[PDB]
RNA sequence: GUGUAGUAUCUGUUCUUUUCAGUGUAACAACUGAAAUGACCUCGAGGCUC
RNA sequence: UUACUAAGUCUCAUGUACUACAU
């Protein structure tokens, strides 16, 4: 419980500081690493597959050093299904492509440097859409397409005016994204073709600054703050019927039916509505962390219910599995509410005692509430927490008895049994 | 109609890892019937805690303690004339007294007394994010980053008793790097860098205050204005030998000083630096000082932003007159770290902000005073002494690594 | 005085506006106008209820006079307590029944109009006749 | 207080002290003046103790207290818990 | 009298929370405050901390904290106007 | 400088007028006590607060004034130190302990002011008072002088004055003021108490017996504060206090087994039993005392190697107990107030430790004695032993002895004796389960008890039948039922209150032990015999009817008609709120089990019936009691009913529905969760209704409704609810604006600020001066809650203020 | 089925020195100060009018 | 085919509730 993981690696410091990671589409697993320097403008690419990294060429040395070459940002690419290119985003504003090669039995990494083009931005996030670079400027969107001699702009599309920043982006299945800022929050854009564009169709609620962000679904997002909240939002069924009715043509310009609130509330509240619909929020959460990458993962070592781990910067995996049914959320919901005051049912107890004849944060340990806590900055909204029912495992037999005599509901020795099936069962 | 409500449930596999805080107090004894030792350490990052101990010059898992679901904005053990057990302060503002304790067949945080401070949030009114302990343990001091600063006088009896808060207030002062200066049990006297928050220029200039335990409050002392360069204070723990007046070691970035409490003394020493300088220099800084004292030897050991780790000792300049100096030297230096402990063994506890905790043995010890090659002095503080960084690592001895 | 007479105008103001239609003629005593157009047509940001700047301490409304006085939600009048006990101008009920119609019954239920992110209730609104509307554009189909 | 509108309280650091309530104000929250679900025991400065007035109800300020009062959960909840020190030093 | 309170509890709680904005309070006075609090954060969170420290690529981090701190002062721009 | 006599008439200001206007005149006399004048400033001071006049709060206010005035004249209060001295000193010895706290605290602080030398100058001299009043105040004057102004500091100085021969009286004095210190100090004597053993070890061998005295009372002073750790610097007297034991005579030997009784219980664990060996030979000899200064020592000293882990059982048992069964253990104190406590406690105490068993079997004699004088501290110590040790070491003759002399005891109290009341209630729940075997004995005892027909005979036989109620009926017997029953509810006219309320204890205990209709007095003639009895005014006896009435309906819910109950309720309605809590509670706890057996639909609609008469004066108690009726199956049997009375149309009737709601509401924590859905189309007319009233009332709702509610996921419902509000921000009075304000900031949890903040900030600032007083009362207390968390919200862009913050844009 | 003091709320009614300047107000409102007298022209409006 | 807004202040009367206070 306390590990769950093993950590596979006179005094040691590497000049190169690591920047980012990068996996190919096409091979399942193929990992490529990419460095920085600290010092002069320097840059390192070390790719690994199966066991231990490679060669390159025929060289001894297993990594590749770039010179004068820095790394804003970066993506692979393969803009055909047989050849595979890397993308390097330089601080001077630069678009460097490259050639990956795999020598295969004489096996190594063979990096070219294939073209050169100059950016506007610095371009903070890119991804590959479909036989396309992706790549957000600061203020817009460029979809970068493959020419010769340099890269091309295939098409361009201008962000509403409040997007200053893109910190992240990511897209479902080529047909729409999800596009984050820095002040603002994320905004979701469909591509329609024939007219060359990612039109906007929902905005969100609040400001909210998110650092990483992927789909679990199409109507759906999963987002972090700089802050440290984990959120989870929905597009509203009003949109969702509106776009599973209608052609994304029909958006920007023709004739699509808004119900009367929907207009109302553009000429009355034409800055919130600019995008005509809005975020419900779904589900929030407050990690202390600050939440570098989020995977979903179809299923967790076979596991049914597919989860979502996120790896936090000051380093942390946690996971968010969705609970079937509901008397499952309905018995966790109900733990969490005990062990979320228990430190006060024994304050009470103890006070009783002392009616008839340990301070208040006794179980605790500190003041914070749970519900206190981990709302903070937003209210959790449908996430229960088993990091606190977890808590519970460790309390000695008569603690836990004392605690479970608030329900009606079954034994500690069921209560155990639900909370320990979670780390069984659901990964 | 199926209600959509997306029920996630928030599982934590792997704990925060990046270690904020420290302590190196003894907690808990055993798998030994009769034993005290002082070498032990307590770390916490944030809401996750860890207890390791060594003994065998070899770190070691403890166990690992409960999730404690709050912000740990501050941690220092407490030892008072007993098993010690740590002070610990969090967001809402309660100063919580923990010991650690074996309750069944484990090993369980158990909290003494948790004093209300402030509101439940991370404030810069809040008393937390500074906090120091007499290092005689008979008062704890808290302290905000602007606005104010309060310490309780602590006493022990068949149950603890944690005294009224003593309060300072002072309304446009942002606080920055509380140390406290040990004592003799004269009066506890804590050192601080208060910058101005309204004002037309940038001034940062450091404070003294001596908590009178005769009149039960707080007394401002000296206000010194130093350079608005100004980084970080340690304490000097006597200077008996030569000549209450406590000394304090103001790291600046390109230089060191050393304060009198009444301004008799002030010793500017010229930080050296490094060969290459890479590309990008900055002035540099000190982030972390420490003081160690044996057989009338005390040095400190002051680390630089590039890693570099010094030590200082004082010495008479017998020729002159019996004064303080300060001497600079070099020494394995390390990576960057927030905290440093050193146990009552030669143990060197180095806590990393970067990335891992490491311990060490210290054999060399260093450079002897003698040498005026690779030593600076106080007698010339305009001077500057360029040196290579050694990797071959003769001084300190890596013994275990997280 | 001659602060007063220091505004710029508000088409002067205009212009440093992303969003200049939000913008209104008070908005030039603002004492910070160039700020509070900012925050004002910052995007999120829900403009002040306009019932300000009235007299009429926010409800006058002619249309108060003809509101009606309330309706029970359809799934807690399939109590019945409705002909049991007579609001208008003992009923024993079971404990199954009422518990169900809350949680059985009504667990997905929900109020069918509540309101958005930005909506705000003027004096003069009332949301039943929107109401009827909404499900009116669902039922209604050519 | 939460009805009576000029009493004054006092709104200083808490101490480790708690706070006295008399018999007949027992079970109200010195905040909100209410009955349900308490939680944390008021703590009062060193300023508020001292003497005889030590033992005053620290709701009423004039009848001697036996009982420690507790603030809600509401108001625990509402952070007015840590608010400050509680008391009425007028009497209203 | 009610009225009257409240303006003693606006003297208290803008004593203890610093700025409270009251009624008139200048853009100057009040954003101060709000530069004030997000620097109070960024440097107060470890975790915000640790994120704002390789963002920026500070040699340590306890540069962007005391970084933080001195930026909370005005004066602190024209002190690096003058390195 | 006349005006500082007029400063004097400003003191006046300071006692007579308000706490402003009385700590401006403190204020500004910290700044003026310089310019003022030393002399005259303390000749008007000093008799302000000598004269009887200065009352409590006038002793402190003149207490701070003085310090205050020594911390401005420091070196100005030397001159006058002749007169604190002679002023503080009787103020310490007073009787009050805040009297003798405030002379402590101002002779610290004329000590602060000046040096120790002048404290020194002053206090030697005074050691010329041949009245032995005067030279114990001038010892404690000195006392506390060094107590703050450092002990080491006139140590040196003491010691040099005090360790000549000039008589007797410096010889005295000297030990007085250790003592003193030792006394004043406390726990604060670790350090020093070597460095003060080292100077009082000159009286251990002192010639003069009074010498020898004092020296003995000084050391057992500083093993007291320095206690129980620490009894290292005590080897240096050690070997004196274990030898002379038995070597001075009278005075001297009570000094020293004094001495030894602090010193015995800080000595080790090898020692500690050659030391007591020693002393026991004058200790076990004089046991009996001629006087009480003896008595009471040698008491103390027992008691305290009783409690020391050296002496074991067995030492204890073998010269222990038979001394002191002999010359302790007998009914010559049956009049000693003093003695009858010592001796009770160190019996108590050594209990413990010498087997319950063996004192059980050996106290059997004082209790059942016809004096009843020694019988009630018999009774009480065996009482006592019981509570400390249990009923484990109780032997089967033992037990009956001890039974045989309880009944004794308690069937010959002459007198009025509670120590026996209190003690037969322990005594029953030692017996457990062996109560049931010797059931008649009691049987007989409580029914001869009862039958007596005497008002306090008659009170203490209820008593000690309630406390004894549960062990004796609950013994599965089935045949004292009756014979209980037959008697309880005879004498239920008693006219005494306190019989009254005793014989309703007595009978809830037995409806507790007994069933339906397994009690004696019939459910269906107890019922209405016991419904006037509730409608008495005596606090006690309402307070016991409630429970009985409570507990009659506990394991069978009928045996009534729904009438009756109908009518207990609304009898009971008006007592919900009571000036007594514990009427208040047992109305609580009795309602619920009436509402459960009564009926869900029966109860509401008589209470919704009640909503209209019992005009506002005690007509939220109603609501309580709606809210009371719904904790048996949470409010889902509450709530719709309370809907249809806010359907009628008339307003006071729709704010106690409102009221009503907030209550309920704030009675359930987990419960609203799920119920919020279902308020909001009620709250709905409420919000909107034109009625400042309606409007307070119903925020009042969202107040409870939103904090205990708050982070279940119902935002988009508080969206609502609080859309509604917004527009009542600007509603003036105060009740109106501090609910609204209330409502806002429950909705700052349960939506968390960022919403909340969007309409703050697009109302923040403006030009209205008034809105915008308005709003920044909401940002004000939203600053006050949260900070930290409105930071990210902040609409602050690098266009919107000029310097912004250069690390928000950073990505990494 | 009464009297003393006092309050709130409808409705009816009506438009207060023509102007200037200041305060005030989101702008009003409101408040604070003073005062033109005479001549002429076109259809209450208007005057680089004297 | 009419593209949706009127009462306010003062004065002197009428309409209706109410609050302390006394038989």
């Amino acid at each position: 419980l306390d590990n769950w993981f093993h950590v596979h690696e006179m005094l040691q410091i590497s000049t190169f500081r690591p920047r980012t990671i990068l996996s190919f589409p096409n091979n399942p697993k193929s990992i490529l690493f990419i460095d920085n320097h600290s010092g002069k403008k320097q840059c390192r690419i070390s790719l690994q597959i199966d066991g231990e990294c490679l060669k390159f060429g025929s060289s001894d040395h297993l990594y590749k050093i770039l010179d004068d070459i820095d790394c804003v940002s970066a993506a692979i690419i393969d803009f055909t299904r047989q050849a595979d290119h890397l993308i390097i985003c330089a601080g001077d504003k630069r678009l460097l492509t490259y050639k990956i090669l795999v020598n295969k039995d004489k096996l190594s990494f063979d990096i070219e440097l294939l073209h050169q083009t100059e950016i506007i931005s610095p371009i903070h996030a890119m991804l590959k859409f479909k036989n396309f670079l992706l790549t957000a400027m600061g203020s817009t969107i460029v979809l970068y397409g493959l020419g010769k001699k340099q890269l091309l702009r295939r098409s361009v599309t201008q962000t509403p005016v409040s997007i200053t920043k893109i910190v992240s982006m990511h897209q479902w299945n080529y047909e729409r994204l999800a596009v984050g800022d820095i002040h603002e929050s994320v905004t979701l854009f469909i591509w329609d073709p024939a007219g060359n564009v990612f039109i906007p169709y929902v905005d969100d609620s609040v400001k909210r600054h998110v650092t990483v962000l992927k789909f679990l679904d199409e109507a759906t997002v999963i987002g972090a703050d700089r802050y440290g909240n984990a959120w989870t939002l929905r597009s509203p069924p009003e949109c969702e019927k509106i776009m599973s009715n209608h052609d994304p043509s029909e958006l920007s310009n023709g004739a699509i039916k808004y119900p009367l609130d929907v207009i109302t509330l553009q000429q009355k509240l034409p800055n919130t509505y600019d995008c005509k619909f809005k975020f419900q929020l779904l589900n929030h959460f407050f990690v202390n962390d600050i939440i570098t990458d989020f995977h979903i993962l179809d299923s967790l070592s076979n596991s049914d219910r597919p989860g979502c781990i996120y790896m936090g910067l000051q380093g942390t995996v946690g996971c968010f599995i969705p609970l079937l049914s509901k008397g499952n959320v309905f018995m966790m919901g109900n733990i969490e509410n005990i062990m979320a005051e228990a430190d006060d049912t024994f304050y009470l107890d103890y006070e009783s005692r002392k009616k008839n004849n340990i301070c208040e944060g006794s179980c605790s340990i500190l003041g914070r509430d749970h519900q206190e806590y981990r709302s903070y900055y937003a209210p959790v909204r449908k996430v229960i927490d088993g990091d606190l029912c977890e808590n519970f495992l460790r309390l000695s037999l008569n603690e836990q008895e004392f605690l479970a005599k608030n329900l009606k509901s079954v034994q500690v020795e069921d209560i155990i049994q639900t909370i320990n099936e979670v780390r069984t069962n659901y990964m | 109609a199926k209600d959509d409500e997306l029920y996630l449930y928030h599982l934590t596999l792997k704990k925060q890892t990046n270690f904020v805080h420290s302590c190196i107090g003894h907690f808990v004894d055993l798998e030994a019937g009769s034993k005290r030792e002082q070498s032990q350490l307590c770390v916490a990052t944030e809401t996750h805690l860890e207890l390791y101990d060594t003994a065998d010059g070899e770190l070691k898992l403890i166990a690992k303690f409960q999730n404690l679901f709050a912000t740990i904005t501050s941690m220092k053990s407490l030892d008072l004339p007993w098993p010690t057990f740590l002070a610990l302060t969090s967001d809402s503002g309660n100063l919580s007294i923990v010991q650690i304790i074996m309750h069944a067949g484990a090993l369980r945080l158990k909290t003494l007394v948790n004093q209300p401070l402030t509101r439940t949030t991370l404030r810069r009114v809040s008393p937390i994010s500074y906090m120091e302990i007499d290092p005689n343990g008979r008062c704890i001091i808290l302290s905000s980053v602007e606005q104010n600063k309060l310490c309780f006088l602590v006493d022990y009896a068949q149950k603890l008793r944690i005294s009224s808060p003593l309060e300072i207030i002072r309304p446009h002062m942002v606080t920055l790097d509380m140390a406290v200066v040990d004592v003799n049990f004269n009066n506890p006297c804590f050192v601080t860098l208060e910058i101005d928050n309204a004002a037309t220029q940038l001034s940062v200039h450091l404070i003294f205050y001596v908590l009178e335990l005769g009149l039960n409050h707080i007394v401002k002392k000296a206000d010194y204005l130093v350079n608005p360069s100004a980084n970080f204070v340690l304490s000097l723990p006597d200077l008996s030998r030569y000549n209450f007046n406590p000394f304090v070691v103001i790291g600046f970035e390109n230089h060191i000083l050393v304060k009198d409490m009444n301004g008799f003394f002030s010793l500017k020493v010229e930080i050296p630096k490094r060969s290459i300088t890479n590309s990008r220099h900055k002035n540099v800084t000190i982030i972390s000082g420490i003081v160690q004292k044996l057989k009338n030897d005390f040095f400190v050991l002051l680390q630089s932003n590039h890693g570099d780790l010094f030590k200082l000792t004082v010495s008479p300049d017998t020729n002159d007159r019996n004064r303080p100096l300060v001497q600079l030297s070099y020494f394995d230096t390390i990576q960057n770290s927030h905290q440093l402990h050193i146990f009552k063994n030669g143990y060197l506890f180095a806590l990393s902000e970067m990335n891992n905790n490491f311990l060490f043995q210290f054999e060399k010890l260093g450079v002897e005073k003698n040498d005026f090659s690779n030593v600076l002095t106080s007698k010339d503080p305009n001077k500057s002494l360029v040196f290579e960084p050694s990797i071959k690592l003769q001084n300190l001895s890596i013994l275990s690594q997280q | 005085k001659r602060r007063k007479t220091e505004k710029p105008s508000l088409s002067q103001l205009k212009s440093q506006v992303p969003y200049p239609q939000i913008i209104e003629w008070y908005d030039c005593d603002a004492r910070y106008p160039g700020l509070l157009a900012s925050i004002k047509c910052t995007k999120n940001v829900i403009p002040v209820p306009s019932h300000w700047q009235s007299k009429k301490e926010y409800l006058s409304g002619r249309s108060l006079l003809g509101k009606r006085p309330f309706e029970l939600p359809d799934i807690i009048k399939k109590t019945n307590i409705e002909q049991m006990r007579s609001t208008l101008p003992a009923l024993d009920l079971d404990y199954k029944k009422l518990h169900d119609v809350f949680f059985k019954i009504g667990a997905n239920w929900k109020p069918d109009h509540l309101l958005c992110f930005g909506d705000v209730y003027y004096e003069n609104r009332n949301l039943f006749e929107e109401t009827n509307w909404k499900r009116m554009v669902d039922h209604k189909r050519p | 207080s939460r009805h009576q509108f000029d009493l004054i309280m006092c709104l200083k650091q808490p101490g480790v002290q708690t706070g006295l309530l008399c018999e007949k104000c027992d079970g109200k929250c010195p905040i909100c003046d209410s009955y349900v679900r308490p939680k944390r025991k008021v703590r009062v400065c060193e300023n508020c103790s001292f003497g005889k007035q030590a033992k005053n109800c620290i709701i009423c300020n004039l009848n001697v207290g036996v009982n420690d009062a507790f603030y809600c959960w509401e108001c625990c909840r509402l952070g007015k818990d840590k608010d400050g020190c509680p008391r009425i030093l007028n009497l209203g | 009298a009610e009225k009257q309170r409240q303006l003693k509890l606006q003297k208290i709680y803008k004593q203890k929370y610093i700025g409270l904005g009251d009624e008139s309070t200048t853009r100057e006075q009040w954003q101060r405050n709000v530069r004030n609090d997000t620097l109070n954060t960024l440097q107060g969170h470890s975790a915000s901390l640790e994120y704002v420290s390789l963002s920026r690529g500070d040699l340590s981090i306890r540069d962007t904290r005391i970084h933080l701190l001195k930026s909370m002062s005005p004066g602190y721009k024209a002190y690096l106007r003058e390195e | 400088e006349k005006k500082e006599r007029t400063l004097s008439m400003l003191l006046l200001k300071i006692k007579n007028g308000n706490t402003a206007s009385r700590r401006t005149s403190m204020r500004i006399l910290t700044d003026k006590a310089v310019t003022f004048g030393p002399e005259m400033i303390f000749n008007r001071l000093l008799p302000i607060l000598l004269d009887r006049s200065l009352e409590d709060q006038e002793r402190h206010l003149m207490i701070k004034t003085i310090d205050r005035v020594l911390y401005q004249l420091g070196d100005l209060t030397k001159p006058y130190v002749h007169k604190i001295l002679v002023v503080a000193a009787p103020l310490l010895i007073d009787e009050d302990p805040m009297v003798r706290s405030t002379g402590q605290e101002i002779i610290t602080n004329l000590s602060t002011v000046a040096g120790l030398k002048t404290i020194l100058t002053v206090m030697r001299p005074d050691i010329e008072n041949e009245d032995e009043y005067v030279r114990n105040v001038t010892s404690r004057a000195a006392a506390v002088v060094a107590k703050a102004l450092g002990v080491n500091q006139l140590l040196p100085f003491i010691n040099a004055a005090c360790h000549s021969r000039k008589s007797w009286k410096a010889r005295h004095t000297g030990i007085k003021i250790v003592q003193q210190i030792g006394i004043l100090l406390g726990i604060g004597v670790l350090n020093h108490l070597t460095g003060l053993m080292s100077c009082i070890k000159d009286c251990l061998m002192d010639d003069h017996v009074p010498v020898r005295i004092v020296t003995a009372h000084t050391l057992s002073t500083l093993a007291e504060n320095s206690y129980p750790y620490g009894i290292e610097v005590f080897n240096v007297v050690l070997e004196p206090l274990w030898k002379g034991i038995r070597s001075h005579r009278g005075k001297v030997l009570s000094s020293f087994l004094k001495a030894v009784g602090s010193m015995i219980p800080l000595m080790d664990p090898e020692y500690a039993g050659y030391y007591t060996t020693e002393a026991m030979r004058i200790i076990r000899r004089e046991f009996d005392s001629p006087d009480d200064e003896m008595k009471k020592t040698i008491l103390l000293v027992l008691q305290k190697c009783s409690a020391v882990e050296s002496i074991t059982p067995k030492f204890l048992r073998e010269e222990i107990a038979p001394e002191f069964f002999q010359k302790f253990w007998v009914r010559r104190v049956a009049l000693d107030r003093p003695l009858n406590k010592v001796v009770t406690y160190t019996t108590v105490t050594l209990a413990k430790k010498l087997g319950c068993s063996y004192t059980i079997d050996k106290l059997l004699t004082p209790l059942r004695d016809e004096a009843e004088p020694f019988r009630t501290m018999a009774v009480h110590a065996v009482t006592r032993t019981v509570n400390l040790l249990g009923t484990a070491d109780l032997d089967e003759r033992l037990e009956t002895r001890l039974i045989d002399a309880l009944l004794i005891a308690f069937q010959e109290q002459t007198n009025s004796d509670s120590i026996i009341f209190k003690g037969f209630g322990a005594v029953t729940v030692s017996l457990d389960i062996r109560m049931k075997p010797f059931l008649a004995p009691i049987v007989s005892t409580i029914l001869n008890h009862l039958k007596h027909k005497t008002p306090l005979v008659r009170q203490h036989a209820a008593d000690l039948c309630a406390i004894l109620i549960p062990v004796i009926k609950n013994c599965h017997e089935f045949e004292m039922l009756n014979k209980l029953n037959i008697i309880l509810y005879e004498s239920l006219g008693e006219v005494y209150p306190e019989v009254l309320g005793s014989i309703i204890n007595a009978m809830y205990c037995i409806t507790s032990v007994m069933d339906l209709d397994k009690l004696q007095p019939p459910i269906n003639q107890i019922l209405p015999t016991l419904t006037p009895i509730l409608r008495n005014k005596h606090r006690k006896v309402e307070v016991n009817t409630i429970k009985f009435v409570g507990l009659i309906g506990k394991l069978a819910p009928t045996y009534a008609p729904p009438k009756e109950w109908m009518r207990i309720c609304f009898e009971l309605l008006e007592l919900l709120k009571s000036t007594n809590k514990e009427i208040r509670r047992s109305a609580n706890a009795t309602f619920g089990f009436i509402a459960e057996a009564i009926g869900p639909h029966d109860v509401l609609v008589a209470l919704l019936n009640n909503l209209k008469v019992q005009e506002r004066q005690l007509r939220v108690c109603t609501a309580v009691a709606i809210g009371i009726v719904a904790k048996v199956c949470g409010p889902y049997n509450v709530l719709p009913v309370i809907m249809n009375e806010y359907t009628t149309p008339e307003t006071n009737v729709q704010n106690g529905v409102l009221k009503a709601m907030s209550f309920m509401f704030e009675y359930i924590g987990n419960m609203s969760k799920d119920y919020i859905y279902f308020i909001t189309p009620l709250l709905e007319d409420a919000l909107t209704d034109r009625d400042l009233v309606h409007r307070q009332t119903a925020s009042n709702v969202i107040t409870h409704l939103a904090l205990n509610c708050s982070g279940t996921g119902h935002e988009d419902a508080f969206i609502h609810l609080m859309n509604l509000l917004i527009p009542n921000i600007f509603e003036t009075s105060p009740h109106a604006i501090m609910r609204i304000l209330e409502g806002l900031e429950a909705l700052s949890q349960a939506l968390g600020p960022g919403l909340f903040m969007n309409y703050i900030w697009a109302g923040l600032f403006h030009p209205a001066k008034n809105v915008r007083k308005a709003f920044w009362r909401v940002y004000n207390n939203m600053y006050v809650m949260y900070q930290d968390a409105m930071v990210p919200f902040y609409p602050v862009t690098p266009d919107n203020n000029e310097e912004y913050i250069e690390e928000l844009d950073l990505v990494l």
